[PDB]
C-alpha cells in the first residue's frame, strides 16, 4: 500500500474516459457526414 | 485489491456511452437511407404522371 496505486490509476482512469468520447463523437460524426453525402447522390441521380 | 476497484467505475461508462453513440450512428444512418429511398418515389410517380398526360395531349391533337 502505497499513494502511487490509486494516483497513477486515476490518471488512467481519466484517459479511459476521454478515448470513450472522442470514439464517441468521432462515429456520430462519419454517420452524419455521410447521411449528407448519400442524398447528395439521391439529388444529382434524381435530377439526371 | 483498490486500483481493480478504480478500473471497473470506469470500465461500466466507457461500454454504456460506446453503445449509446453506435445507435445514434445506426440511427441516422436507417433515417438517410428512408429518405432518399422516399424522395426517389415521389420522383417515380412524376415521371409517370407526365407521360400518361402527355400521351393523352398527342391523342386529342392529332
Amino acid at each position: 500500500g502505497l499513494i502511487k496505486s490509486l494516483a497513477e490509476k486515476e490518471k488512467q482512469l481519466l484517459e479511459r474516459l476521454e478515448a470513450a468520447k472522442k470514439e464517441a463523437e468521432e462515429r456520430v460524426k462519419r454517420a452524419e457526414a455521410e447521411a449528407k453525402a448519400l442524398l447528395e447522390e439521391a439529388e444529382a441521380k434524381a435530377k439526371a | 485489491k483498490l486500483e481493480a476497484i478504480l478500473s471497473q467505475e470506469v470500465e461500466a461508462e466507457i461500454q454504456a456511452l460506446l453503445q449509446e453513440a453506435e445507435a445514434k450512428a445506426e440511427a441516422v444512418k436507417r433515417e438517410a437511407e428512408e429518405k432518399a429511398k422516399a424522395l426517389l418515389q415521389a420522383r417515380e410517380r412524376a415521371l409517370e404522371a407526365q407521360y400518361r398526360a402527355a400521351l393523352r395531349r398527342a391523342e386529342s391533337a392529332g
